Parts: C-alpha cells; structure tokens; sequence
C-alpha cells in the first residue's frame, strides 16, 4: 500500500534544474566543471589542477 | 542532395569560430561515437581552407584539451579520442599528399608539438581521474602518431 | 497508463541527481556513465518499436520537451532527428525552422551565431 501511495504524474518530474551561472566566493571541482562545460568552456586554462580561478 | 545543400550553405558562411566549438561540436563529440565521427566529417567538407585552418588552430591551442580531458567520464574521453584520431589521420594524409607545403609544414609541426605537450602534461598528475582519462585517450590516439 | 514520457524524463533527471552525490570518484564516474548508457539504450528501443503516428502520439513533442523541462539540446535532437528527417524528406511541404519553431534553445545563446548553421 505504501509503494502504491506514491504520487506519479507529469507535474512532479519537472524538478527544475539550477541555472548554469555559478557565483564566486577533488570532487567539488569535478562537479563545478561538469556544470560549466557548456557556458564558459574557453575560460578553462585557469584550472590547471588547482582551485577554480575566478 | 545533402552536398548540394552544403554548397549554398557554405556560400552563406573568431567569435563565430569560438561559439561554434563551444555549443556545437564539443557537445556533439562527447556523445556516442557516431556523433564524434560526424562532427569530424562535418568539420571538413563544410568550410574553406582558411577558416578551417583557423578553427582547428583555435581548437588545438588555447589549452582546452587538458582540462576537458579531466572533466569528462571514461567513455566521453574515448569518444573525444576517436575524434582526434580521425582529424589527425585526415590532416596527416593531406600533408603526405603534398597538397600543403608552403607554410603548413611549420604550423602542422607546431600543432603536433602543442598536442604532445598537453598530453605529456595531463598524463602527469596525482589524481586517478586524470590518469585513467589520459590512458584511454592515448589508447585511442596512438594508432596514428 | 502512458508511462513513456514519465520514464524518459525520470531517467534523465535522475542521472543529474546522481551527479550531485558525494562518494569516491572511481564509483561516481562509473555510475553516471552507466545511467547515461541505460537512457541511450531505452531510447533506441522506443524508436525501434514505436513508429509512424504512435511515436508522435506518445513521445511528448519537441517544443514542450525543450521549453518546459529544459532538456539539453543533444538529447532532444537525439530523439527527434530521425522523425524530423523523415517528415522533411518525403513531405516536402514543410521545412526546418518551422517544424521545430518556438524552441527557446536555452543554453545556446543564439546571438552571434547563424541559426542556419545551428
């Protein structure tokens, strides 16, 4: 009964994502890079195995 | 029919040379292999020699390969490796066909040196991701080097 | 019970939440890639079995996919390119930029680029 009480519908899968823009203050760098690969690719030389140079 | 289309389209057409790589060929290549092969084939047979050389020079240099091979997953690295194998095989066949001799010698050797430096640099890092990525990418590209 | 669109959207938006977890990278990369391959294979099955009008009936048409849910453009085209090419080739009545009209193309920034080339 529990697993059949879960609400299923098109209105619930929307779960809108986070906008590409990321504000400026080894997995965290990986995630931030995966997310920024689309917007600002050519500003990538600054990474160089270090903290994200903003 | 498609080549007829691409004829007029090429009659039609750095900022564009930047955004093209940014939102059109890099997203397409990191997909399944067929998308990579197709980005390779469409890079040629769709542009003039001048603009083509400029685009390839803007992609090879500017130090994008090093990090972009850190970010992506394993299979995405394999796909990008297939794309570089295809583009370099075609470039080397074009060279060994003597068509490009005037100044393409120096520029081609500069490209080879810059790619060698980038791979040699990325292949030397402490993380596990960079090592596995570099290994897969070279396992694809070393066939024609 | 019309599960097709719900399942595709679920698989996609699940791989993202899998991307935002915390663990050893040696398992994170493999998990993300495994989910990606599963979604690709599911869509290959769907395109293999549902053809003609049943596809356009139960596969959530393009503009909604790209404007309401904000799918990344490569997946959108990976679904719709075969059907668009079929409707374009035989029925030469319609034309591209019309059968895909209205799409916001959100991450693209269509400024400073010819939509023809895109």
């Amino acid at each position: 009964n529990n697993v059949w009480k879960i609400p299923t519908g098109l209105d619930k899968i929307e779960q809108e994502v986070k906008k590409p823009e990321g504000v400026y203050e080894i997995i965290r760098q990986w995630q931030t890079l995966r997310f920024l690969r689309s917007r600002y690719l050519f500003d990538f030389d600054k990474v160089n195995e270090k903290t994200g140079v903003d | 029919k498609t080549s007829e289309f691409i004829s007029e389209k090429s009659n039609v057409w750095e900022d564009q040379i930047k955004i093209f790589l940014q939102n059109c060929v890099v997203p397409r290549v990191l997909f399944s292999p067929s998308d990579a092969l197709f980005s390779s084939f469409f890079i040629f047979m769709a542009f003039r020699t001048e603009n083509l050389m400029s685009i390839l020079n803007t992609c090879i240099t500017s130090n994008i390969l090093k990090t972009l091979l850190f970010c992506c997953t394993s299979s995405e690295a394999g796909n990008l490796g297939l794309f570089f194998t295809d583009v370099l095989k075609k470039l080397e066949k074009m060279r060994l066909n003597g068509d490009f001799n005037d100044q393409a010698s120096r520029k081609l050797y500069e490209w080879h040196s810059v790619i060698t430096e980038q791979v040699i640099d990325l292949l030397s890092e402490k993380n596990y991701m960079s090592i596995r990525n570099g290994i897969e990418f070279m396992k694809h590209v070393t066939s024609v080097f | 019970q019309s599960a097709i669109s719900e399942i595709i959207l679920l698989l996609y938006t699940l791989n993202l939440k899998a991307n935002t977890q915390n663990s050893h990278y040696k398992i994170l990369s493999t998990r993300c890639d495994e989910m990606n391959t599963l979604l690709w294979s599911f869509i290959e099955l769907i395109k293999h079995c549902l053809k003609g009008k049943a596809f356009e009936e139960n596969v959530l048409p393009f503009v909604e996919l790209n404007n309401r849910f904000h799918l990344s453009t490569p997946w959108t085209f990976h679904i719709w390119r075969d059907y668009l090419d079929n409707q374009l080739n035989s029925n030469e009545n319609f034309s591209i930029d019309e059968l895909i009209e209205g799409a916001e193309f959100s991450d693209v920034d269509l400024t400073k680029i010819s939509k023809d080339l895109f």
